[PDB]
RNA sequence: GUGCUUCCUUCAGUACCUUAUGAGAAAUCAAAGUCUUUGGGUUCU
RNA sequence: UUCAAAGAAUCAUUCUUUUUAAAAUCCGGAUUUGUUACUUUGAGUA
C-alpha cells in the first residue's frame, strides 16, 4: 500500500509527501539562563547571547552541538 | 496455540539462517545481534494450519505427494505418508517425474510438499509442468519461485523439519474426522527426527 | 547536473507547511530590518538567507513575510545590479582568467573556463531575457575583472 | 528531460500493469494526466487512485483492476480531423469493438466515439486496449 | 445603539444575535480576551444543518481585511467563547473574491493567484479549520465519477469533546461553500 | 465457448496450455475444527508463480475472504 | 564495540552474481528491457 | 490560473436542462469578456 505508509521515514528525503530531516532546536548552554533557538544542520557557527561562546561545532551534516549542553526540539 | 510455539522454540523453527531473500522479509520478525534472522513463529504457526486445510482439501490422501532429498528429512516424509495417506518420495527425484508419461514411477498428483526449494528445487521446477500447487517448508534464505504457500522454518536443522512436519500431520488428523480436538495426538515427535 | 557528468540529487526540500510555524515570535517588520541590515553587511541573498537561519530563529522568510528576501531587497533598494548567481559565476570566470594567465599550460583549467563562460552567457542571456541585466550587456574578458564590484 | 509528464505515467502504468501490481506511483500529477485517468475509470479500466497534494506537482497513486493490455501515449499530438479519425483509430487499436483512442477536443478529453458522436475532432493524446 | 453595526447586512435572524452576543462578550470581558469586539464585524452569516440526528452550524462571512488583521490572531477564543454562547457549531471564513481567469477586470490585468478559485478553496480550508493546521490533502477519486478530499489534520483538537461532530461540521461547511465533498480525519 | 480462467490475484486470464499457473483449493472449517465440505477456491497465474510474488498473492487473497489473518 | 570502529538506512559513484510469461538472430543484455500491445525528447550514422 | 454541483429521459451507461463568482451593457430582471495555432461549421470554387 503506496499511500497509507507507516515505519518508512528511513526512506530518502523523497518520500511519498517529502518532509525535512532536519528541525529547530530549544537550546540553552550550562548557565547562560535563556532559550537560544537553533537549527540542525546549521552551517555556519551560533554565538549565544552573553559570552560570544561556539554553541555549535559546524559539520557536513546535522551540528556537532558544543560540551555536554541540552537541547528541546521546537516541536509542532 | 501456544503448547506448538513452545514445541518448536524446543526444537529450532525460530531461527532462519544468515541471508535473508527479500519476499521472505515479511514472515521474519527482526534480525539477532549474531548475525541470524529469527521467523515470526505465528506467522509460521497460521501459515502451516492454512497449509494443512488445502492438504485436507484434496478428496483422496494418496494423490499428495511429498518430497526430500536431505537424508534426515527423508524419514519425517516417510512418517507423514504413513500417517496421512500422502506419497513420500524421500532421496533421489527422477526428473521425468511429473513430466514423462511413459517412465515407470510416473504418479502424478494435485499437491506437492517439498521441504526445502534450495535443494529440491528440480521438483519444484517440475511443478509447473504439470499445474502442480506446491506447499514448501522453507528457510529465511530460500527461493520461493513456483511455491504457492511457503511455510517459513528451517531446513538445515533436521530436527526442526521433523517437528514441522508432524506439527503439519497432526493439523491434518484434526481437520480430518480422526483424532478429535482437546485431545492432544498421542505419537511424538522423536518419532519423526532422524535417529 | 548541466555540465559533468555529475547526478547527484543533494537539495533543500522545504516543509509541508508554509504558514509559519506556532513558536516563530519574530514580527515581519523586525526580520525585514535585520534583512536590510545583514545586506548592508556585504552579505548576498543566499548567504543572507543562511545567516536568517542560522543566527536567529527564523526558517524561511517567506512565512514570515509573505515577500521572499530578493523581492523585498529590491522593495528597500539595497538590490544589486547585477544578480547572484550570474556575479560569483564573473567571479570565477575572472579567478579563471588570471590563473591563465599566471600559467599559461593549463589545459583543464581553460576547459572549465570555456564551460563557465558557456554558463555565464546562458545566465546572462535569461537574465536580459527578463530585465535584471541591460540588453547592453554582453560579457568580456577584458572588461570582467571591473564588473563583478 | 521531462516533456510530457503525461507519456512518462502512461509508461510506467503499463509496466506496473505488466508486473502485476494493484498499487502504481505516478510520480508528477497533471491536470490532464487526470482527465485522462478519470477517462480511464470512467470506462472501466482503473479503480480508485489518491492524488496526493505536496506542495508541488503532487503525485497520484493509483488502484489497478488487472485489466489493462496497454495504454499509452501517441506523442506528436497530431492535429486530426473528423474524417482523418477512422484511418487513425484503424492504425492504432486492436478491433474496432473495443479499445479507447483519447483525444483533446474543445469540448474536453474524450474517445474517439465520443468525438464522432459530438463533432469535433481535435488533438490526439493517447490510448487504451 | 451599535449591533446594526457590527454586521454590513440588513439585520436577518441569527446576524443580528451574531452581534448581539459579540457586543455581550465585548462589555463582559469572558474567559481572557478584553474589547476584541471593537475590532470584529462581519459580513454576512449561514445556518446550515448536516446528516445527524440534530444540530445547526454557522458560517461567518468576514470582511477579508478584518479576517487578516485581527480574527485570525485571535480566532481559537473566540470560536470557544461562541460555543459557549450559542450552542451551534460555529466556523469564520474570509469573504474573499474569486474571479475568472480570462475575463478583463476593470482593477489588475491578469487576476492574481489569491484570487484565483483552486487557491481561494484552499485558503478557505485553511480557515475552516482553525483550532488545528492542515497536515495533508489528499484527493481521492472514486471509480463511481466522484471525487473526495481526504483531509487531514494534527493533533491538538484530540483533546476536546466535540472531535468527530466538529469534523463534520467543517465538511458540511466545505460543502456548502463550494459544492465538495470532504472528509476530515487524524493521525494515531 | 469456453470462457477462460481468470486468475484470482492478478486477473490476467490463463489460457490452454499454461499449465503452471494453479487452481490452489481450501478446505474449510466447522466450528470445531473438522473438515466442512465446502472449498474455496483461487487460480494463481504462471507469472506470478514464475515471479515468486505468489506466496503474496495467495496471502492478500486470504486476507481478503476471512481464511488467514495478517495481509502484508 | 573501543573521538574512531562496526552494524542499519539512505544518497551519488561503481562493479559482480542469480533471475527473467522481459528482450534478442543468437552470443548474450537490469539495459541490448517497458518494440507489429510499434510515437517521452533529441543529435548523429 | 473555474474545479465542480444538481434535476429529467434511456438500457452501470447515453443525450438534454439548470446554477456557481467578477466587470461592462439594458428596463430587482436581461445580455458581452485576451491573440494565434488547433478544431467545427460554412461560404466560394470549371
Ligand atoms: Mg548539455
Ligand atoms: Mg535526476
Ligand atoms: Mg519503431
Amino acid at each position: 500500500n503506496p499511500d497509507p505508509v507507516e515505519e518508512s521515514k528511513k526512506h530518502k528525503l523523497k518520500r511519498l509527501i517529502p518532509t525535512p530531516n532536519s528541525y529547530f532546536m530549544d537550546v540553552k548552554c550550562p548557565g547562560c539562563l535563556q532559550i537560544t533557538t537553533l537549527f540542525s544542520h546549521a552551517q555556519n557557527v551560533v554565538l549565544c547571547g552573553s559570552c560570544n561562546i561556539m554553541l555549535c561545532q559546524p559539520t557536513g551534516g546535522k551540528c556537532k552541538l558544543t560540551e555536554g549542553c541540552s537541547f528541546r526540539k521546537k516541536i509542532e | 496455540k501456544e503448547e506448538s510455539i513452545a514445541k518448536m522454540l524446543i526444537c529450532k523453527v525460530h531461527i532462519g539462517t544468515k541471508n535473508l531473500e527479500n519476499k521472505m522479509k515479511r514472515y521474519v520478525y527482526t534480525r539477532a545481534k549474531d548475525g541470524v534472522h529469527i521467523i515470526n513463529l505465528a506467522k509460521t504457526y497460521e501459515k502451516l494450519q492454512l497449509a494443512a486445510r488445502i492438504i485436507v482439501a484434496i478428496s483422496n490422501p494418496a494423490d499428495v505427494v511429498v518430497v526430500s532429498a536431505r537424508p534426515f528429512g527423508s524419514r519425517a516424509v516417510l512418517k507423514f505418508a504413513q500417517y496421512t495417506g500422502a506419497q513420500a518420495i524421500a532421496g533421489r527425484w527422477t526428473p521425468g517425474m511429473l513430466t514423462n508419461q511413459i517412465i515407470q514411477k510416473f504418479t502424478e498428483p494435485r499437491l506437492l510438499i517439498v521441504t526445502d526449494p534450495r535443494t529440491d528445487a528440480q521438483s519444484v521446477k517440475e511443478s509447473a509442468y504439470a499445474n502442480i500447487p506446491v506447499i514448501a517448508l522453507c528457510d529465511s534464505d530460500s527461493p520461493l519461485e513456483h511455491v504457492d504457500i511457503a511455510i517459513p522454518c528451517n531446513n538445515k536443522g533436521k530436527e526442526s523439519i521433523a517437528l514441522m512436519y508432524w506439527l503439519l500431520a497432526q493439523e491434518v488428523l484434526y481437520l480430518k474426522g480422526v483424532i478429535p480436538r482437546s485431545e492432544p495426538w498421542n505419537v511424538m515427535v522423536d518419532m519423526f527426527l532422524w535417529r | 547536473r548541466m555540465y559533468g557528468k555529475g547526478k547527484g540529487i543533494s537539495s533543500s526540500t522545504l516543509p509541508y507547511k508554509r504558514k509559519q510555524p506556532s513558536w516563530l515570535k519574530q514580527k515581519p517588520s523586525e526580520i525585514e530590518d535585520a534583512i536590510i541590515k545583514l545586506a548592508k553587511k556585504g552579505q548576498t541573498p543566499s548567504q543572507i538567507g543562511a545567516t536568517l537561519r542560522d543566527n536567529y530563529g527564523i526558517p524561511q522568510v517567506k512565512s514570515v513575510t509573505g515577500n521572499k528576501i530578493l523581492r523585498i531587497l529590491r522593495a528597500q533598494g539595497i538590490a544589486t545590479t547585477i544578480p547572484e548567481d550570474l556575479y560569483f559565476l564573473i567571479k570565477k570566470a575572472v579567478s579563471m582568467r588570471k590563473h591563465l594567465e599566471k600559467n599559461k599550460k593549463d589545459k583543464d583549467c581553460k576547459f572549465r573556463l570555456i564551460l563557465t563562460e558557456s554558463k555565464i552567457h546562458r545566465i546572462s542571456r535569461y537574465y536580459k531575457r527578463k530585465k535584471l541585466l541591460p540588453s547592453n550587456w554582453k560579457y568580456q574578458s577584458s572588461t570582467a575583472s571591473a564588473l563583478i564590484a | 528531460v521531462r516533456m510530457s509528464v503525461l507519456a512518462d505515467c502512461l509508461k510506467t502504468i503499463n509496466n506496473a500493469e505488466k508486473r502485476g501490481r494493484r498499487q502504481v506511483l505516478i510520480r508528477p500529477s497533471s491536470k490532464v494526466v487526470i482527465k485522462f485517468l478519470q477517462y480511464m475509470q470512467k470506462k472501466g479500466y482503473i479503480g480508485s487512485f489518491e492524488i496526493v497534494d505536496d506542495h508541488r506537482s503532487g503525485k497520484i497513486v493509483v488502484n489497478l483492476l488487472g485489466r489493462i493490455n496497454k495504454c499509452a501515449v501517441i506523442s506528436p499530438r497530431y492535429d486530426v480531423k473528423l474524417d482523418e479519425i477512422e484511418k487513425i483509430i484503424t492504425s492504432i487499436l486492436p478491433s474496432r469493438l473495443f479499445g479507447h483512442l483519447i483525444l483533446t477536443t474543445p469540448y474536453g478529453i474524450m474517445d474517439h466515439e465520443e468525438a464522432r458522436r459530438k463533432h469535433t475532432g481535435g488533438k490526439v493524446l493517447g490510448f487504451f486496449f | 445603539a451599535v449591533q446594526k453595526r457590527v454586521l454590513k447586512s440588513n439585520p436577518s435572524d441569527l446576524e443580528k444575535e451574531i452581534a448581539q452576543c459579540l457586543l455581550d462578550i465585548e462589555l463582559s470581558s469572558s474567559s481572557d480576551i478584553k474589547t476584541d469586539a471593537k475590532e470584529i464585524k462581519l459580513l454576512s452569516c449561514d445556518l446550515i444543518e448536516v446528516e445527524k440526528l440534530k444540530k445547526k452550524t454557522i458560517l461567518i462571512y468576514i470582511p477579508y481585511k478584518i479576517y487578516t488583521t485581527y480574527v485570525r490572531k485571535i480566532q481559537r477564543k473566540l470560536i470557544n467563547e461562541l460555543e459557549k454562547k450559542t450552542k451551534k457549531y460555529v466556523v469564520l471564513v474570509a469573504k474573499r473574491t474569486i474571479l475568472k481567469g480570462k475575463q478583463k477586470n476593470k482593477s489588475f490585468k491578469i487576476i492574481p493567484r489569491s484570487r484565483t478559485l483552486t487557491s481561494v478553496y484552499d485558503s478557505i480550508l485553511e480557515d475552516i479549520v482553525s483550532p488545528s493546521e492542515i497536515i495533508g490533502k489528499r484527493i481521492s477519486m472514486k471509480a463511481d465519477g466522484k471525487r473526495v478530499f481526504k483531509i487531514m489534520l494534527d493533533s491538538k483538537e484530540r483533546q476536546r469533546d466535540n472531535i468527530e461532530e466538529k469534523l463534520i461540521s467543517f465538511a458540511a461547511v466545505y460543502k456548502k461553500i463550494t459544492r465538495r465533498d470532504a472528509v476530515f480525519s487524524l493521525p494515531p | 465457448i469456453y470462457i477462460p480462467r481468470k486468475c484470482s490475484a492478478t486477473s490476467r486470464l490463463i489460457p490452454a496450455k499454461e499449465h503452471g499457473a494453479v487452481q490452489i483449493n481450501v478446505g474449510m472449517v466447522d466450528a470445531n475444527g473438522v473438515y466442512n465440505g465446502k472449498t474455496e477456491t483461487f487460480a494463481i497465474s504462471g507469472h506470478v508463480r514464475q515471479n515468486g510474488e505468489s506466496d503474496a498473492c495467495l496471502n492478500r487473497l486470504m486476507y481478503e475472504k476471512k481464511l488467514l489473518s495478517f495481509q502484508n
